[PDB]
């Protein structure tokens, strides 16, 4: 196990088109996905897992080639993705429609699966991330206040594997530049929670994993401007944070244009890592939400 | 917080000066950090914000009794905020104070994420 | 010894200013024309305009400070804070005539202060490939359509706790060869022995942080010209752009035209950033003919 | 220059055609897609900039604007147009070809004389 595992989850995988998931489960109820994001793993969950899963059954898998996931054997795309994690939870449930959570890039994953299949999916909690589409070309490569937040997407797009070759043998110093640049709450980033992290990414299939995300990514985007011509009708939350590192606004200002029947929250003082950076009001907000099923 | 306010001194009219605004990081980074001023007996008035940086960008607003003349800026290595002031002209003098909000907005309308520190003392001489 | 070849007639030398030994090649006879160079170059980015300039011109090219064999600055990399070295340089060779300025890339950063600020100084100026510092800049996309920006290097270079050199150590020679093939529509004019000899001269550890001092100096170079730029420049003004991917395009001149009273500007078809090397018949025949009218 | 993808489709079916060059042509031409109905004119159909700081620009004509979209691969020097909702009028013979900008290549510039082209064939 690269992460520990809470009290009454168990660590297991499932097979989905050949391609071997890891995941962590636990809990009764309906189902509930949680989805990281780049950077992370399951894990970043691991505090939203306690409380949900005394109401629902709770799944959290680690994206293709990360974690402890295969790579995705058709491609990385969010529609080919999204086919991963739409069989793997209807595994689980099959008969009822089950809610989705999703953080930075569990969202690109995951749109798609959403668009596609709505009445598998009850309520829908989005986190800290553009949907790909055009409005990711206006985010800005340089600001007023220095380094910009959103650079990566070019570094980690750019080809003949750049980003792997510069950070390979420095994953540990890379990502904790990366997550706390992108934090408001640097302190909940202990020197042991960045060496679990590190040690996950750096396995090489798992640093170029989370790069061939961001080298799909203008696949995403050309695969969304044709999706989006179905609005989401579920009920949607969206969280962003609204301090350094953030989307602010910018969620739901985005998700108006995809959902009907959307609520969303800024948390004060919260960068980008908001499970990690404010558990408290994030894991209330979420809990609340799902339990008005 | 570990608010430490600077760089007021006494100066000649026309001449410039920076002040400091420094505090703990999470204060900052969670905060638009805005400087105010105010001039013994009369009323505290927004001088100049900066936001936080989101993916978008961010955003900074000098208010109109000082604009050309005032600039902010972050330094978000350092966790402080400056306020360059050039031509400094008597009706400038006032303690200068540093306080933050979630917003820009929220400063001008005159909300603070902390009590206000001691401030910095600018003082333009004829 | 010598970092790149000195080309014939030509002398490579060395002049403290103010504390900081400024290495430049001289040669030629007749009015100055001082050549500045840009990020991943030195002053043999010039070396085949300078033989024929010097036909009419004494020409001289340094390397910035920091970068090539001058020294770093010792007060700082602001734009204004660096032209101070360069302008004490040019009028110890043009003491009491004005000189002719060519600045390609970030040597338009490091002159912009001193050609505002000593308009008589400055004869007829040409600037190519980069932005005079100012909010323009932030507009520029971190990520687009195509893929991986042209700019995402200036959040890259900027960020703190020396990211770049970090992550750059041990792979200089590459990270420099994408870096320009990148910005470059020509990509076979850097031969494998040139990128060895720019590589080597910016990996020296001085070198590789100073490049990168001059982007951390770029929000306050963009304060300093806030200021400056409320004075236009009155001398006759040439830009040059690339057409081709990797160049500046329509830019150049349009944010000149904001700058400059008296000004004409080209783009060059088949040319990304490295005009000097990519188009250097076409680039050479506008400079000469520039400065001979 | 290479000019494939064409084919037979029904209509409301998809088409991507690719135009592949040589790296320096490639980025030294705005892109762009044209086409020739049997008894028409060559109509301009959608064009790409090259990539510079400011980003880049992309059009597509009335006819087919969104239908069509244009997008490059920098890394295979390859330019695409994705055809979408595909009509019998979009039947034509489609040409790929360069410009030093993005308007030359809608005001009669060329950088290099026309292709083969390649067949797109839509039938009700």
């Amino acid at each position: 196990e690269e992460f520990p595992v809470p009290n009454g989850f168990e660590s297991a995988y499932r097979e989905v088109d050949g391609v071997k998931l890891h995941y962590v489960k636990g809990g009764q109820g309906p189902l509930v996905m949680l989805v990281h994001g780049f950077g992370q793993t399951w894990y970043e969950w691991h505090q939203l897992m306690p409380e949900l899963a005394k109401r629902f059954t709770v799944i959290a898998p680690d994206l293709p080639g990360l974690g402890q996931s295969e790579p995705p054997k058709t491609g990385y795309s969010g529609e080919q993705v999204a086919v991963y994690l739409h069989k793997l939870a209807r595994q689980f449930s099959p008969d009822r429609p089950f809610d989705l959570v999703a953080h930075d890039i569990g969202i690109w994953n995951t749109y798609p699966m959403v668009v596609k299949n709505q009445a598998d999916i009850a309520r829908l909690v989005y986190m800290e991330a553009p949907i790909p589409d055009a409005r990711i070309y206006r985010f800005p490569a340089f600001t007023a206040q220095g380094e910009s937040l959103v650079w990566h997407f070019s570094f980690f797009a750019a080809d003949d594997r750049l980003a792997e070759t510069l950070i390979a043998g420095k994953e540990r110093f890379f990502l904790e530049h990366f997550i706390k640049s992108h934090a408001s709450n640097t302190e909940v980033f202990s020197e042991r929670l960045l060496d679990l992290y590190a040690r996950s990414y750096a396995k090489p299939h798992s640093l170029n994993a989370s790069f061939e995300y961001y080298r799909a990514l203008n696949e995403s985007v050309r695969q969304n401007a044709e999706l989006a011509k179905t609005r989401l009708q579920m009920p949607t939350m969206t969280l962003a944070g609204g301090g350094h590192g953030g989307m602010g606004t910018f969620q739901l200002e985005q998700m108006k244009a995809y959902a009907e029947d959307v609520e969303g929250h800024v948390l004060p003082g919260c960068g980008h890592w908001l499970p990690e950076e404010c558990a408290a009001p994030m894991n209330r907000l979420v809990i609340d939400f799902l339990s008005r099923g | 917080v570990q608010l430490v306010e600077s760089g007021g001194g006494l100066v000649p009219a026309g001449g410039s000066l920076r002040l400091s605004c420094t505090t703990s990081e999470r204060a900052f980074r969670s905060n638009a950090m805005g400087w105010f001023r105010q001039a013994p007996g009369k009323e505290r008035e927004f001088v100049a914000a900066v936001s936080v940086l989101s993916w978008s960008g961010d955003s900074a607003v000098v208010a109109d009794s000082v604009a050309g003349r005032f600039t902010i800026f972050r330094d978000n290595a350092k966790n402080t905020v400056y306020l360059q002031m050039n031509s400094l002209k008597p009706e400038d003098t006032a303690v200068y104070y540093c306080n933050g909000a979630s917003d820009i907005g929220a400063l001008q309308s005159g909300a603070s994420s902390w009590s206000w520190g001691h401030g910095t003392q600018v003082t333009v001489s004829s």
